[PDB]
């Protein structure tokens, strides 16, 4: 019952900044970490006031680490390194990312040594980048191979289909994907445009990423809130890699957070379970649900759960091996985020989301061919032949996903 | 501390473009630039440390100068002061007068030793160097010689660090030196060669864009190279400015998300918008006549482009939206679908309180070079002004040579 969380990127580490920024007073204290349900699981004990969020905010070119510290982490712990980041997977992993992994595993079990005992760990990063695509691929290496027995989840913000922010960054994304392949047995696949549309119907006025982070931090603090909010039903990350891992390698998730508040709960149970509602941009009409996980929060009545079963029977779609009524993992929640009486989390493992995995595949189907971006990679020490069986193994773990329909 | 980036210019053309660049980055950060000191009660806005360094103290620019005539060195001493160190400035008499063979083999040689001593002394202090910017006019004899020994050189010393060369091409609508294509072409050679990553500029079409498009009748150089700088500030904002809704672009980042293959690393500049201090804006970076270099890229080809957009941003979904569309109707290359780098910035420059630079990698760019090339076609197929050429140290059959590299750079481009 104890969380290692790692921030590498940019990105992830700006999911970190409103994780937190919600996720203290969501136990009552402020974002520099003063007080104003065991919250252990995230904060290890410093001061009376001052429960430290151990999190790693470890990123080439810091940049905005300055910026995270002005809310108070442990400074000992990250490290703003030596920048040169750039967008290049290989200069995470082995260019500069084998100056940083001594340090970086020296950090991390440095932190866990000094556990009562752990479940897993939460790492926030993208895909697409060039330090949280490198150096969380090579953390993800030395981590499961240095845990084997510790259940690591990844919530990964894959690049939008609309637009792209990096030019070689389908290359940084399968390249890392086959990393969390290989060595975590859960993650949460974030998508952006979802996020500015979801949030566009929440707010008023133009969105930017900070809204967009507020609610996958939402979504973080939902995954783990019957971890850390014990009330019935509860549900533990063991437990969600059993209930929403049906095969070895098929654990990527898509997450809805709902309402976007004193609402009408079948109304956010309906909601909450919407196929426009997910903050990944995944294949709903031709796709099905695996496992969906149901987390519900703050004023909920068990009744009034389990008899929204309309939204089951009449819009979710499952695959032919899970029962008509099954497909749910359940979860009660006493404490809801503030600003929600009742609030809801769907934890799909989805087909539809390799949808996501294959746009990227369709554009390492484009450059690969080409010889377009891979010199990069070549003179950074990743060969042509370890992209190919990188993007085979996702290909395979796509297919898995449209076999699974 | 910030990745690093010193601004080596060489020429006149480029000495005057820095002297304007680094005065409008300094009244960016709220430095005067005339003094180089920073202004009492003022931070520096930004990550000055990656194009500045605090010499105990002043805000001092990462620049070396080099020019091997007095003149532009003492001109941009007399227009930007202090704000130089003169160890980093160094200029010899007779100049090379157009003739690349001074900068390569003859006075290069003799400034070589210097300029690199005073370059490793700012690289020593450096913390982490990611990009080493050269401004210069390959048109010109100082510029191209020494450009082309100093990233030689580079290469040779170095190779780990990214070179992003700012290149004045000569004027399809006049030449201002009859040797600028040799000096072109025989600097071109070792751009492709040495220099990571190349800038070009055009001096038409910054007059056209500067005539009309800013209510000037008729702009002087000091317009031209101030285009040129508005360019170079938001290109280096991403180098330059950090935060949350902002993403941070090294000169490497910038290098690797601009430069698909090895060869192919030459870069149109555009700005936005085209008025005197959204979807129009959008446009206005994106129209035929946009560019900073006197072609029409939009019969081109763009393999990717860094859209840095700088400034208040009141429409992230809507904008990011608008660029989407507008993707739809540009020439992108099919092998680069993510051609895209939407750099963000939140401060804007002065001069605008909302501004994007457009930085393509464009094969437009090599028929541009190709006219540079048809012009060598005319020096040398009578052998023509050659005779210094020859006389200073170089030989015909490495002209012959250098030609035959700038022949296979744009078929390499095509
Ligand atoms: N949905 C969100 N996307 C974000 C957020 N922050 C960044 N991004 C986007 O994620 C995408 C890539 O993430 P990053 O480049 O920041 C990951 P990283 O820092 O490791 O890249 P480098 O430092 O350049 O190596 C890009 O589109 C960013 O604009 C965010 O808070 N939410
Ligand atoms: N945008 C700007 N372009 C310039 C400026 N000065 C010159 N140029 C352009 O540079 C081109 C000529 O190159 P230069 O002679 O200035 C370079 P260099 O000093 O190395 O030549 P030599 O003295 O013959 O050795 C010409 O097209 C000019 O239009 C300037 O201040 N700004």
């Amino acid at each position: 019952r104890e969380i290692l969380s790692i921030h590498v990127g940019q990105c992830g580490n700006q999911i970190a900044d409103s994780f937190w920024r919600l996720a203290l007073r969501e136990h009552g204290l402020t974002e520099a970490g003063t007080l104003k349900s065991n919250m252990e699981v995230f904060f290890h004990k410093v001061r009376d006031g001052k429960y430290v969020p151990r999190a790693v905010l470890v990123d080439l070119e810091p940049g905005v680490i300055a910026r995270i510290e002005g809310q108070l982490f442990d400074e000992s712990s990250i490290v703003r390194k030596i920048p040169g980041a750039a967008n290049n997977w290989a200069r995470g992993y082995n260019v500069e990312g084998e100056k940083v992994i001594d340090q970086i595993m020296n950090v991390i079990d440095s932190a866990v040594e000094k556990t009562k005992g752990l479940q897993g760990f939460l790492m926030t990063h993208s895909i697409g980048g060039g330090s949280g695509s490198g150096l969380g691929s090579l953390i993800l290496e030395r981590l499961r191979q240095a845990y084997p027995k510790k259940r690591i989840f990844t919530f990964s913000v894959v690049p939008s289909p609309l637009i792209s922010d990096s030019a070689v960054e389908p290359y940084n994304a399968i390249l890392t994907l086959q990393r969390i392949l290989d060595n975590a047995d859960g993650a949460v696949l974030l998508d952006n445009e979802a996020l500015f549309r979801i949030a566009k119907a929440k707010l008023n006025r133009s969105p930017n990423y900070m809204d967009l982070n507020n609610i996958i931090a939402l979504i973080v603090s939902s995954v783990t809130a019957s971890l850390r909010f014990p009330g019935k039903l509860n549900t533990d990350l063991s437990e969600f890699v059993t209930n929403l891992v049906p095969f070895p390698g098929n654990h990527f998730l898509t997450a809805s957070f709902a309402p976007m508040v004193r609402t009408n709960f079948p109304d956010l149970a309906r909601e909450t379970f919407a196929q426009d509602n997910f903050t990944a941009a995944i294949d709903w009409q031709q796709g099905v649900y695996l496992a969906a996980s149901a987390l519900f929060r703050g004023d909920v009545k068990a009744k009034d759960v389990d008899e929204n079963m309309a939204t089951i029977r009449k819009s979710l779609n499952y695959a032919s091996y899970m029962p008509a009524s099954g497909g749910l993992k359940l979860g009660y929640a006493e404490t809801a985020p503030e600003g929600f009486a009742s609030s809801g989390l769907a934890l799909v493992n989805h087909t539809g989301i390799a949808a996501v995995f294959e746009r990227l595949i369709a554009q390492f189907d484009i450059m690969f061919d080409n010889h377009a971006y891979t010199h990069w990679y070549e003179n950074a020490g990743v060969s042509r032949d370890m992209m190919a069986k990188a993007r085979n193994q996702i290909a395979t773990l796509a297919q898995s996903y449209r076999d699974a329909s | 501390k910030v990745n690093n980036t010193i601004v080596v210019s060489i020429g006149q053309a480029g000495n005057q473009i820095a002297a304007s660049f680094w005065k409008t980055v300094c009244l960016e950060h709220g430095i005067d630039p005339l003094t180089g000191q920073t202004a009492p009660g003022v931070a520096p806005r930004g990550n000055w440390s990656s194009f500045f360094s605090k010499l105990g103290g002043s805000y001092v620019p990462r620049a070396i100068m080099v020019d091997l005539e007095p003149s532009v060195i003492d001109n941009v001493k007399a227009t930007s002061g202090s704000l130089f160190n003169p160890a980093n400035l160094i200029s010899r008499t007779e100049g090379a007068g157009g003739n690349f063979a001074v900068g390569y083999l003859g006075a290069g040689r003799e400034v070589l030793p210097e300029v690199m001593s005073r370059l490793d002394y700012e690289i020593d202090k450096c913390d982490n160097v990611g990009g080493i910017i050269v401004l210069h006019a390959i048109g010109g004899g100082t510029g191209s010689g020494f450009g082309a020994l100093l990233i030689e050189s580079l290469k040779e010393k170095y190779g780990e660090i990214p070179v992003l060369s700012c290149a004045v091409l000569p004027s399809p609508q006049v030449s201002s030196v009859v040797t600028e294509p040799y000096n072109t072409v025989f600097a071109l050679n070792t751009l492709r060669r040495s220099a990571d990553a190349c800038l070009i500029f055009d001096n038409e079409a910054l007059f056209d864009l500067a005539h009309r498009k800013w209510n000037i009748e008729s702009p002087t150089v000091d317009d031209l190279n101030l285009l040129i700088t508005e360019a170079l500030a938001g290109i280096t904002a991403s180098m330059r400015f950090s935060g949350f809704l902002t993403v941070e672009i090294s000169l490497r980042e910038l290098l690797t998300n601009l430069v698909p293959q090895p060869s192919l690393h030459f870069l149109m500049c555009a700005f936005a918008p085209l008025t005197p201090p959204i979807e129009e804006m959008i446009k206005s970076l994106f129209d035929n006549g946009s560019v900073f270099a006197a072609c029409s890229p939009m019969e081109g080809r763009f393999l990717s482009t860094a859209v840095l957009y700088r400034g208040i941003m009141e429409d992230k979904p809507l904008a990011d939206a608008a660029l989407a569309a507008m993707r739809e109707k540009l020439p992108l290359t099919y092998w680069i679908p993510t051609a895209f780098k939407i750099g963000y910035v939140e401060q804007p420059g002065i001069s605008h309180r909302k501004s994007m630079v457009l930085l393509a990698n464009n094969t437009e760019i090599a028929r541009v070079l190709d006219r540079i090339c048809h012009n060598f076609d005319k020096l040398w197929q009578r052998k023509a002004f050659a005779n210094w050429y020859l006389n200073e140290g170089m030989s015909e059959e490495q002209i012959n040579v250098l030609r035959a590299s700038a022949q296979e750079l744009v078929q390499s481009y095509q």
